[PDB]
């Protein structure tokens, strides 16, 4: 069954053991390549509850992320020692399989070493770490499965969905993607909206985008070749990169801040994951950072401190009471490396969709934080509306009660039938850690399949 | 009119029909005095101001032998909370399956002994298989005693100073308190006692299962608070045996603590707001061979 | 001098007295009207300081509630008892007046007791309220003065400065108008695409609205009449009066909860102030509430609880202190009558702004929270926009220092000679309820004139 090599005796920081069972591991990707996993049942009736795989983005981010800051059964406390339970953890109601993908992320490797990858080999190496934990927990093969995400996640979950759908084995129920790029034409044409619409652009800029990208009511963010145009788009990434905005959340504060010192030490804080105006011709500011030995470079969302969730991780108490192999080197919650080396082969997510559609047997749901820029809402409320689906709701406002506090909005609610759009009103990119509450809610009615 | 119990950490306290509660509470095993008596000692109990009673239930008193159960007359444990009840004290339940308790091999029967290697108070599958079965018989019985359902029982210890124990199993009290919830259902108010030492809370704290620690008068009482605290930052404090006095060994010379120096410990501990239980309000007695031991080995009397 | 009947020995609530002299008292408006006042004198060098006048919204609503909930020199404490000094009051380097105005509003009154007026008499009134007032604190007249309020204060204000723009008595230096009804056309229209692009309308809404309310690039969301336009203008009211958003601030909980029951007791709330949507034919609701004697009515503003300052100001120990004729009834923050029995007459401030950039003395600055609908940010920059002044400085972010927290940005700033545009990010309708400090820097970089 269980494989007790790999169980948690337990965790460093915590002053009370869990309540229920977590195992921490690897799982065989392509021969060389063995994924990081991290297990946690169900807090309740864990052997009939279902299993939920999460995925981060980046490319080349942790999954650890959404464990350790968002829904984990845990949360790291500012002073990256003391871990404290959550009440809003989604482990509440199931079992929770966080997987950090592809190797060379966070504590997956490869016996070749060969960090560089593609979208093609990330899915087979999903899909084979999820074979083989079907293969080591058996126990779980029948409990209902979903494929749940964020990011950049959103292009690695509807591929792999596409794998899974070709798996009999698999009791695929349903699936669930937060935030995801659907669409970088559409996540561009809604972030430049976005952006004059929250008041980033300014009346002279939107005036010379609309004369210089647009057609009449036609607008071209993603493969526009007019000079000026470009330049104005330039300039709308050089706001929204490195003017002092969070990307994550437009209505949180920066920490440490960015547009003061680049850097206060020799190490080297990127945060570009290269999946914004990809066909806008960018500056090469890479070369310009020093080349020279021993210039450590890492990646970390922009205004996002990783360093709680990194000295956690890399405390050797919890890497040996974690199983990992004492070799491998410090932990952070994203590759540079991988990120530079990816190779993004994806376009659009519509062929994925429609295959995940025509079968009609999977409750689908995309929610979005309408505080993010990096897969901001209307990018993804257009590529649903563009699916052409049949409508089975017209879009309506959901509610979540707080304790002895009356109803409240939580967000906006579209329902074709076996495919739905969501949206989480003040949340950001890592809507957990902005409304845990209305997080957990949503994730409970979604699992359950409960209409809203 | 409803009897609604819960922990209230927004005011670290019980409450108790909706109102502020603390107990204060004295242990008495049935089992260590005759039934004929235990009227008696209850009673006094009561009339020392004491509104609840912290007693163990020895798996050993009522399974001497395996699928064999004794509970009539000086069996009868549940006749006795329900005598409790009747007098109008609230009931601790500590049903091991260890208790220590200066009893018999800490309640567990002696035949659990019959495979040679078997590890007790583990993970060990014949050892989790007959607590299983012990508690798949006793806690059927205490569900009416539960005060949910009417009865006198408010709280239940899982184990007792299990951060003395070596094995630091957490699957193994994972498993006890799955069973328990299971056998007694998630209304139940579930606590631990260990040594007032963040060491031995180390390995004996639990999720989904509340926090307390045991010291007496030679221990710092904010000390001993604040290390519970770091394992339950809400919720009341609970000191869940407060020694009195203490064990005694043949041959070592009687055990005495200075009544007036218990007092005024007791008066602190009250002061802070706290939960306490006084181990032991009566002793009574060590039958033929329901007597204990430690290591080095030094049995306790007949004498309790 | 100062008048000794109007001065407060005490405020009730408060564990240590104010440190700078503060006023509670009438203003001679109209020979019957007399305006409720309460000046707070700066914390350091009073003598010298500038003058601010404050006057809040509505129409009918109390200016009192910058002072006891914004930014006011204490702030009612949720208990309603007790009173906490604010770190972030504008009182800090400032002499700030206070005007509960018109009349009926708060502790306001007149001798005929006719709530009824129109913007014409009540800037008369704020005019010779104005007067008296620098007639009863003469040693005041030198200091610079300036003019500020919020949301329909954006009418009453500029009005009110062409009047201050005929008296040489009254030093003039610059004025700020937070969150202000620029123009209700456009208001409405960047109200309209606000919603669309915050989640709020939907693509089917969108659509329809495009086809029935607008010509190629032109939108008419003030006066049209196209039916089923007229029909999906109605819809989006429903959905941001009562379908459970608050118009000040969408990220916000709303108090008690609005889409719940209607009230709980014989008293009403109503939260439209009857600004918004004005050409729109509106249902008739108000004469579906009972009018029955007995049936108690007041305004407050959606989902906000108004009890706390309520029954701070109606405090028997308070009302006496602040020498509050014991004749008038209870307190409100807003006055539902007023508002009911208030006649709109200006359509835009165009001609206002006009006025006061023709003399090119004065330096002006509108700043607007960027998650409010009742006066969103994108209708006050078009109208800024629309005016057609020469640009000094393109539209860019400006920053903010917390403590050990780093640089942090507040918002955009667009700056024309006189006259600058700038939001504030995060902050609702309250703004100094939102970012008290961001609001403080703000308004002390404004008032002391430092270029950001
Ligand atoms: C990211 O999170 C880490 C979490 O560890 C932060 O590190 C902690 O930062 C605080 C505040 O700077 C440090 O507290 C300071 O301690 C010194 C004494 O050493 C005291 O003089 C200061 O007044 C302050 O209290 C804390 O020591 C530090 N701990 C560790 C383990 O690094 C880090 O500051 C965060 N950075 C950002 C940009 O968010
Ligand atoms: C608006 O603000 C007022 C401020 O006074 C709130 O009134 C206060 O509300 C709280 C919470 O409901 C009351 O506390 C309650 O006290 C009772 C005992 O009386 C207790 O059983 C509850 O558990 C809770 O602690 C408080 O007494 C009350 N005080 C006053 C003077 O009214 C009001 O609730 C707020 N309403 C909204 C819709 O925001
Ligand atoms: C991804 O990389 C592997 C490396 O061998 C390569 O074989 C494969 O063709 C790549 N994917 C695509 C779509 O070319
Ligand atoms: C207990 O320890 C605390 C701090 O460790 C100290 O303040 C207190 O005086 C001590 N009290 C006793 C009785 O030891
Ligand atoms: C406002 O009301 C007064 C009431 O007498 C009236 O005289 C005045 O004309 C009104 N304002 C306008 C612009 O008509």
């Amino acid at each position: 069954s269980a494989p007790d090599q790999d169980e948690i005796d337990a965790l460093p920081g915590l002053a009370k053991q869990p309540s229920f069972r977590q195992y921490s591991g690897y799982l065989r990707a392509s021969d060389s390549k063995h994924f990081h996993y991290w297990f946690v049942e169900s807090q309740n009736d864990p052997k009939n509850s279902p299993v939920v795989l999460w995925l981060n983005g980046g490319p080349g981010c942790s999954s650890l992320d959404g464990l350790l800051t968002e829904h984990g059964p845990f949360l790291i406390q500012p002073d990256g020692v003391t871990l404290e339970y959550n009440p809003y953890a989604w482990n509440l109601i199931a079992n929770v399989l966080y997987i950090e993908s592809p190797a060379g992320v966070g504590f997956s490797y490869s016996d070749d070493k060969m960090y560089v990858t593609n979208d093609t080999e990330v899915a087979e190496n999903n899909y084979e770490a999820l074979k083989d934990f079907f293969r080591l927990f058996p126990e779980y093969k029948d409990n209902k499965l979903f494929l749940t995400g964020e990011s950049y996640a959103g292009i690695y979950i509807p591929t792999l969905a596409v794998l899974v759908m070709q798996d009999p084995s698999m009791n695929l129920q349903g699936l669930a993607v937060g935030n995801g790029l659907a669409s970088y034409e559409q996540n561009d044409n809604s972030l430049v909206y976005f952006a004059y619409y929250h008041g980033l652009l300014g009346n002279r800029l939107w005036t010379s985008l609309q004369t210089h990208c647009c057609a009449q009511n036609k607008c071209n963010f993603y493969d526009n070749k007019d000079p000026e145009c470009v330049n104005n788009l330039l300039e709308v990434s050089r706001i929204v990169g490195k003017s002092g905005l969070n990307i994550y959340n437009l209505y949180a504060p920066c920490a440490g801040g960015v547009p003061g010192r680049h850097r206060y030490e020799d190490t080297l804080v990127v945060q570009d994951f290269g999946n914004i105006f990809t066909r806008l011709p960018l500056k090469r500011r890479f070369p310009e950072a020093l080349m020279r030995s021993g210039d450590k470079v890492r990646l970390d969302p922009p205004c996002t401190n990783t360093t709680a969730p990194s000295n956690y991780l890399n405390n050797p108490y919890v890497r040996k009471a974690l199983h990992i192999p004492e070799s491998l080197p410090r932990w952070d919650m994203c590759n540079f490396l991988v990120n530079l080396q990816y190779r993004r082969l994806y376009q659009s997510m519509n062929s994925q969709y429609l295959k995940l559609l025509s079968s009609q047997k999977y409750q689908i749901l995309l929610y979005n934080g309408d505080v993010d820029m990096a897969c901001n809402f209307m990018g993804d409320e257009w590529f649903v509306d563009s699916l052409n689906q049949k409508m089975e709701v017209q879009r309506r406002p959901w509610l979540v009660d707080y304790g002895e506090s009356g109803e409240q909005v939580a967000g906006f609610v579209k329902e074709c039938s076996h495919i739905t759009f969501l949206t989480i009103k003040g949340a950001g990119h890592m809507v957990p850690t902005d409304k845990p509450r209305a997080a957990f809610t949503m994730f409970s009615r979604f699992l359950n399949k409960e209409p809203y | 009119t409803q009897r609604t119990f819960k922990l209230d950490y927004s005011r670290d306290r019980f409450l108790k029909d909706g109102q502020p509660f603390r107990y204060i509470s004295g242990s008495i095993h049935y089992f260590r005095i005759p039934r004929f008596y235990w009227e008696d000692r209850l009673l006094k109990m009561k009339m020392a101001g004491l509104n609840a009673i912290q007693m163990y239930v020895p798996w050993n008193f009522h399974e001497p032998q395996p699928g064999q159960y004794e509970f009539s007359g000086d069996r009868d444990v549940e006749h006795f909370i329900q005598l409790a009840h009747e007098l109008g004290l609230l009931v601790i339940l500590r049903p091991g399956p260890y208790i220590c308790a200066e009893w018999d091999m800490g309640g567990l029967p002696a035949w659990l002994l019959e495979k040679q290697s078997i590890v007790l108070r583990s993970s060990d599958p014949d050892y989790l298989v007959a607590v299983d079965k012990w508690l798949a018989v006793l806690l059927p019985k205490m569900k009416p005693l539960l005060y949910q359902n009417g009865g006198p029982i408010i709280t239940v210890q899982v184990e007792n100073e299990y951060g003395s124990y070596f094995a630091c199993d957490y699957d193994y009290l994972r498993f006890l308190v799955h069973r328990f919830r299971y056998h007694l259902g998630n209304d139940v108010i579930l606590f631990t006692t260990d040594g007032a030492s963040e060491k031995m809370l180390k390995c004996g704290t639990l999720q989904d299962l509340y926090a307390t620690v045991d010291f007496g008068t030679g221990n710092n009482i904010t000390q001993a608070f604040l290390v519970q605290r770091k394992f339950e930052p809400k919720g009341p404090l609970i000191n869940s045996e407060f020694y009195t006095g203490w064990l005694d060994h043949w041959g070592k010379p009687h055990s005495t603590v200075k009544t007036k120096t218990l007092a005024t410990s007791l008066y602190n501990l009250l002061a802070r707001g706290a939960n306490v239980n006084l181990y032991m309000f009566i002793g009574g007695t060590n039958f033929a061979y329901w007597n204990g031991a430690n290591t080095p080995y030094e049995p306790q009397p007949t004498s309790y």
